[PDB]
Formats: C-alpha cells, structure tokens, sequence
C-alpha cells in the first residue's frame, strides 16, 4: 500500500520560468522497465486532467511544455516555460498496485508585478431593508500579491464581528486576486448609524484605500 | 468520442443509502475497467475501487470495504455505486474514470457528482441588487453587484445579461453560516455604457426551483 510524498506543497513561479514538482514512492513502482506513475492538472471545479502517463509519456492534446522523468521511487514533473493558465493543483498517482494511490497535490501560483485593488462599497439594497437584516458589501478587485488587510468603520469606529470575507482563485489571464467583504447587521442597528467605511491596506501603498458613504445622502 | 456522464450534485439525508450513476458512451462499455474516486471539498483524491463491466469482477480499497458497492447495467451502459448509511464524512465530489485501452492510466473522467450529507432544510435564496453609491462618475469604469443570500444546499448559477457579459466578472465562493449559504458577484463595465446599457444578474438555485433575473437600477 504505496505512499506518495509530493513536494513542495505550494510553489510560486514567474511567467516564462520553469516549474519543478516532485514525488516519492514508499516502494518501487516499476515493472518490466516501465514506471507506473501518472501526473494530473486539476483546475477549480473540474476533474483532474491527465498530463503524463508512464513517468514520461506526454498525453495527446497536452502541450510539450509539460515533461516527466524518473524511475523506481523518484519522479519529476517539469513545466517550462510557465504560462498564465497554469494556475492549478498538480497530482502524481501510481498505477502499479492497488489501491491506486495519489500524491497530496502541489498548488501552483503565478508571480506577477504588484497591482493595487479597485475598491467599491455598496449600501444595503432597498429590497433587503425590508427583512430587518442589512448587508454592507465591499469588493476589492484585481490586486497582487494575495496578502490584503480589510477594515470596517461605523461612525468613525472600527468594528470586529459580523464580517465575512471570501477570496477568488488566482485569475488565469491577469494573475490577480479579488475579495468580497460583507458586514451584516440588523436593520435596527444599521439605521442607528450614519457613516460606513471599508478600508483596504495593501503592499502597493502606505496609505490605505478608503471608500465610504453616508446614509440617505 | 468517449463521454462519461454523472449528475452534478445530490442532497442525501444522514443514514439513508444513496446511489450514484455514471453513464458511458462513445465506446464499448464492456471492454474497459471503470474506477471511482473520492475528493472531499478543498482536499486531495482517494481511489475507492474498480469494476469490470463485462462480468462485474470487482476490486475495492480496504478503506471502503463496508461503504461502497459497485455494479453496472450492461443494457444502459451505466456504472453505479452505492454508499451505505451516509455520514458527514461522506460529503464529497465523487468521480468515475475509465482506463486507456491497453494501459493502466485514467485518461477519461466524469465531471463528478457533489454529495452533501445533511439534515438541514432546503432553502431558496434572496436576490438583492448592488447599485453604486450616490453621485456622478469620475473614472473610466463602474462596478455593480449581485447578492445571493441564505440558500441551501449548493450550488447556485449566476450569469450577467444572460451570459452575454462575461469579462470583468467576479463571482465569489459561498460562505456557510449556520446552515445557509451566501455569495455575491461583481461586474465592471466602461462608465460610458451605464446606465445607457441595462445590466441584469441571472441567478438559479435548482434545488429550490428558483430562477431570478434581477435588474440593477440606478
């Protein structure tokens, strides 16, 4: 029952450069001079896609930018040069002995020049203000790197709970990240206050990006 | 051309057995080994077992011995798997995949059935429009949004202007709180074209037969 150890677990490479991903079997995966080792690309919301079979054979439809080498217990996936669309998790899988066991995966991110977020605040809809619930939404769009800090202010004062953040996967053309930040309150609470602020601190500037509104303006 | 077709999602009650399906076409169903693999959300991949449709010879993972049962119907070209007495450890994407002719490698895959094992109650979303703040525009672009609030289970589908508006769109991963999901989407367009060109989010939650097209008013 063969363990595959994949390294590294995550990796960030620049466009045009080579990526090197490894895989180590707890025992030999070879029989009659062939290695029973496959590689896969998996993109979010899709099945794994077969890149290489038998350690080194390039699957039909797959660009030769992808190559595999190795024998016995040590195997290597190289991608070269790396392109925008290679954002994925990559997995090794042995086909020598069942159970037909997988690597833990390697997440590939793209390195790209720093970009500042575009920030946009949205007062609770008229419609929603009928529920006795209220959501203030803020989009921080198309930024790089992934590391971002968000701060909410109500009547000048910073607020901690009632806030949920969600991030997209790295974009496959422009290689940027985006984020949504929602503050939910009762309608009651919402209307006891008059000024709402969404504040973003990011690599790209020392001063934060402030976007704000006054109720019923 | 070989197709492997599985339903997109399933909502199963705790303890009640569920049968997944994988319909094959574009080749001779009885000629190749069919494999199943489990993928828990945001996780890696595990091999469940394989079956040979010609005679239903089977090999199961010891890890799945008392969980999965694999069958086929030859006349329908359909592979099946039964998960007995479902728990929350059984929530995952389940894929069927078949081997290359004269090989041991998984060249063809289904699109996966998403199973959610949960007693929580099915619930329709609310669709609220995110129109920009008060005042004149001073930049080259406008960002609008759509909020999809408090639905269960996954998934929903969201499009902009029937899908004819696809670039500049960010639809964000849902967040589960209590037993309800919430997501939102944004769209950026050139500021010269709004409000002269109307913008509408199209939202579907098929579990609740919800189909809503919400217009974004200034």
């Amino acid at each position: 029952d063969i363990v595959l150890t994949q390294s590294p677990a995550s990796l960030t490479v620049s466009l045009g450069q080579r990526a090197t991903i490894s895989c180590r079997a707890s025992k030999s995966v070879d029989s009659y001079g062939n290695s029973f080792m496959e590689w896969y690309q998996q993109k979010p919301g899709q099945p794994p896609k077969l890149l290489i079979y038998r350690a080194s054979n390039l699957e039909s439809g797959i660009p030769a930018r992808f190559s595999g080498s190795g024998s016995r217990t040590d195997f290597t996936l190289t991608i070269n040069p790396v392109e925008a669309d290679d954002v994925a998790t990559y997995y090794c899988q042995q086909s020598n002995e069942d159970p037909y066991t997988f690597g833990g995966g390697t997440k590939l991110e793209i390195k790209r020049a720093d970009a500042a977020p575009t920030v946009s605040i949205f007062p609770p809809s008229s419609e929603q203000l009928t529920s006795g619930g209220a959501s203030v939404v803020c989009f921080l769009n198309n930024f790089y790197p992934k590391d971002i800090n968000v701060k909410w202010k109500i009547d000048g004062s910073e607020r901690q709970n009632g806030v949920l953040n969600s991030w997209t996967d790295q974009d496959s053309k422009d290689s940027t990240y985006s984020m949504s930040s929602t503050l939910t309150l009762t309608k009651d609470e919402y209307e006891r206050h008059n000024s709402y602020t969404c504040e973003a601190t990011h690599k790209t500037s020392t001063s934060p990006i402030v976007k704000s509104f006054n109720r019923n303006e | 051309q070989v197709q492997l077709q599985q339903p997109g999602a399933d909502l199963v009650r705790p303890g009640v057995s569920v049968k997944l399906s994988c319909k094959a076409s574009g080749y001779t169903f009885t000629s190749y080994w069919m494999n199943w693999v489990k993928q828990r959300p945001g996780q890696g991949l595990e091999w469940i077992g394989m079956i040979h449709p010609s005679d239903s010879e089977t090999r199961l993972s010891q890890k799945f011995k008392d969980k999965a049962t694999l069958t086929v119907d030859k006349s329908s070209s359909t592979a099946y798997m039964q998960l007995s007495s479902p728990t929350s450890e059984d929530s995952a994407v389940y894929y069927c995949a078949r081997l290359k002719p004269g090989g041991t490698w998984f060249a063809y895959w289904g699109q996966g059935t998403l199973v959610t094992v949960s007693a929580a109650k099915t619930t329709a979303p609310s669709v609220y429009p995110l129109a920009p703040v008060c005042g004149d525009t001073t930049g080259s672009s406008v960002t609008l949004g759509c909020l999809v609030k408090g639905y269960f289970p996954e998934p929903v589908t969201l499009t902009w202007n029937s899908g004819s508006l696809s670039s500049g769109v960010h639809t964000f991963p849902a967040v589960l709180q209590s037993d309800l999901y919430t997501l939102s989407s944004s769209v950026t367009v050139t500021s010269s074209t709004w409000p002269s060109q109307s913008i509408t989010c199209n939202v579907a939650h098929p579990a609740s037969s919800t189909k809503v097209d919400k217009k974004i008013e200034p």
